[PDB]
């Protein structure tokens, strides 16, 4: 009810009963009681009602220690999720997605294997937590296998550093580790973390970081200007030109409208063939070439 | 033939599009896929994206689904050339292991340099022989029968590339004496492309010093006739002043 | 934006099992799909021409007793069943 829930939710555990070997190994058996019960309910078969409703107790009482499993197990999730704490996901996020890995351990439990509930739960609560981490933690997502690859890359880095002293060539590292070395030259660009856009600059703090980049997006008022004049210029370049010329020419490159034609497609409604109308557009062109009509479009490019 | 070495893959874009495998020609196929590899040879070996192949090959409207058509042109790429020759990058294309002399648009632009670094050096005769052989570079009509407005757009950049190199070679061939071929090949030109100004003016350069006056200046009012016909405009100054020094006759630039 | 024409479009009716009705355009030469989304809660479209499940059981996920049935077989799930009846008789 007050700040710092992680405080609240450690007394929210609350003394729950610690289980030796005898209760757990019961409580287990009661979980498959409860299970086999409802899987029996489940059926569509016809029975007496008051086994029925014997069936939906055990169910209950199933649920009940299922419960009180999650409860006696939540003092291990939280002792497991702090080992992997600090690592841009927040602690009591790790401590539910720990829950989850715990629930997944918990259902696909068998009692023919006589061991403690811990050497079984921690490898699905490893998992489930370095699963999470690597699909929740960086603001832009990394599948788990990627991320399994770059750190253990950085392990080994590591590794090579405390060795050697020194920092290796990515030569070295990628012929150590059988990958290409423009492979680790790109892992270990996707394997960065972004910067906030709203980090102070120094003394003064009106002026933010986020005001210091431009975009390119942004529309030039002398691109749009240029662009208009050029549009403006090639109509009157165009209307410079005969009538029949500045006609197959407003067709060849589709200056009209949105889509050019071929001249197979312009020797209908117009009604010549394929060495006149290419002769004719290879001639505009020509003309157009001259530097005479250049000065007006060299400068437009 | 001296720099025919084992194992040279040669590739032409200055003539039409063909392939040279230690002598014995490769099939390069489609017009389109002939578009397609010259695209690729264009671009010294970029990985080029799928979409702007696609752009390159046809311009504003490419059929909605030929992105597998492209795939399977890249497929006939990769079955007519070596396996390695071309390597696919995040969906981009991208032909590499061209060695030096491989392509003839590289070679045209080492022996341009070449030319232009014994203009600067004054050198005549090396400069001379470059030219000589950068002439026999060009086979017809550059890229000959590959659609795209792209295809068209570096067709006549190439063009007007051999222009100015044939600019130059005619300017050299006029300043260190030579007259005759000169005279034949910008008559030639003039009767391939009678709208330049440059060589007209090349023309009367050359008529100039090399006995011919009346022809000169009867191929000048033909041109003025066929400006103002056209154009209805003045010609550049630097021409009037041309055909004006030459009207006193002066003997200073023999 | 000055001169271009606009492709023609053309009004599909969209209905969700939960009654809520939109409309929203689609190109003529694109391909109408009998799937979509809702506007209004998300729920699945339907009541375009021909439309149906395709399959909308999607392989529901295992519930417990599928591992249950991996853990133990069908006489284990009878003696299990009803041992735990005489515990119930036992504590009755």
């Amino acid at each position: 009810a007050t700040a710092d829930p992680v405080k609240d939710y450690l007394k929210q555990i609350g003394k729950v009963p610690l289980l030796n070997a005898e209760q757990e190994v019961e409580l287990a058996k009661r979980i498959e009681a409860g299970l086999f019960a409802e899987d029996k309910l489940a059926n569509s078969d016809k029975l007496a009602p008051k086994l029925k409703r014997e069936l939906e107790i055990i169910a209950e009482d199933g649920r009940r220690a299922k419960n009180h499993l999650l409860e006696a197990n939540l003092r291990l999730v939280v002792s497991l999720a702090k080992r992997y704490t600090g690592r841009g996901m927040l602690f009591l996020d790790l401590i539910q997605e720990g829950n989850l890995g715990l629930i997944r351990a918990v259902e696909k439990f068998d009692y023919t294997k006589g061991y403690k509930f811990s050497t079984y739960a921690t490898w699905w609560i490893r998992q489930a937590i370095t699963r999470a981490m690597a699909d929740q933690a960086r603001t832009i997502r990394i599948p788990v296998h990627m991320v399994e690859v770059i750190n253990k890359l950085a392990r080994v880095q590591r590794q090579m550093l405390q060795d050697l002293g020194r920092e290796p060539t990515p030569e070295e590292l990628a012929k150590e580790l059988d990958m290409t070395p423009e492979k680790v030259i790109e892992v270990q660009k996707y394997g960065r973390e972004p910067i906030s856009l709203h980090t102070p600059l120094g003394e003064d703090g009106d002026s933010e970081f986020g005001d210091l980049i431009e975009d390119s997006e942004a529309v030039v008022p002398a691109d749009a200007v240029s662009f208009t004049l050029l549009q403006e210029q090639l109509h009157s370049v165009l209307d410079t030109l005969s009538e029949r010329e500045a006609g197959v020419v407003s067709m060849r490159f589709g200056l009209t409208d949105g889509q050019p034609k071929t001249l197979d497609e312009i020797g209908k409604v117009y009604g010549v063939t394929r060495e006149r109308i290419r002769q004719i557009e290879s001639k505009t062109m020509s003309k157009l070439r001259h530097p005479s009509r250049s000065q007006v479009l060299r400068d437009y490019l | 033939a001296e720099e025919e070495e084992s194992g040279a893959l040669r590739f032409g874009v200055l003539g039409p599009v063909r392939a040279w495998r230690d002598g014995e020609t490769l099939a390069t196929g489609s017009p389109q896929q002939r578009a397609l590899l010259a695209a690729l040879l264009l671009r010294e070996g970029r990985t080029a994206t799928a979409g702007e192949l696609i752009d390159a090959l046809w311009g504003e409207e490419p059929p909605s689904q030929a992105l597998a058509a492209v795939r399977t042109y890249a497929s006939r790429l990769r079955k007519v050339l070596d396996p390695g020759v071309l390597v696919s990058e995040s969906g981009g294309y991208a032909v590499r292991g061209l060695a030096e002399g491989a392509l003839d648009l590289a070679r045209a632009q080492d022996l341009a340099s070449a030319a232009e670094k014994a203009r600067s050096a004054g050198d005549l005769c090396h400069a001379r022989d470059l030219l000589r052989r950068a002439l026999d570079l060009w086979d017809g009509e550059v890229l000959a029968g590959v659609p795209g407005p792209y295809a068209q757009t570096q067709r006549v950049r190439l063009g007007e590339w051999r222009l100015q190199l044939l600019e130059t070679r005619l300017d050299m061939d006029l300043d260190q004496g030579c007259h005759a071929e000169a005279v034949s090949e910008l008559t030639a030109l003039t009767a391939a492309h009678p709208l330049r100004e440059r060589l007209r003016e090349l023309l009367m350069l050359a008529l100039y010093r090399s006995g011919r006056q009346a022809e000169a200046l009867a191929v000048y009012a033909d041109t003025r006739r066929l400006l103002a016909d056209e154009l209805g405009v003045d010609p550049r100054p630097g021409l009037q002043e041309l055909q004006q020094r030459i009207l006193q006759a002066d003997p200073a630039l023999a | 934006d000055r001169g271009i024409d606009l492709a023609p479009r053309q009004a599909v009716e969209y209905a969700c099992e939960k009654g809520h009705r939109f409309e929203m355009p689609f190109s003529v030469e694109a391909e109408i799909p009998p799937e979509w989304e809702c506007k209004v809660c998300g729920a699945q479209a339907l009541l375009v021409d021909g439309d149906g499940p395709e399959e909308k059981k999607a392989k529901p996920a295992r519930t417990h007793w599928d591992m249950l049935m991996e853990r133990r077989t069908r006489e284990e799930l009878e003696e299990v069943l009803e041992e735990r009846l005489a515990v119930l008789r036992s504590g009755a």
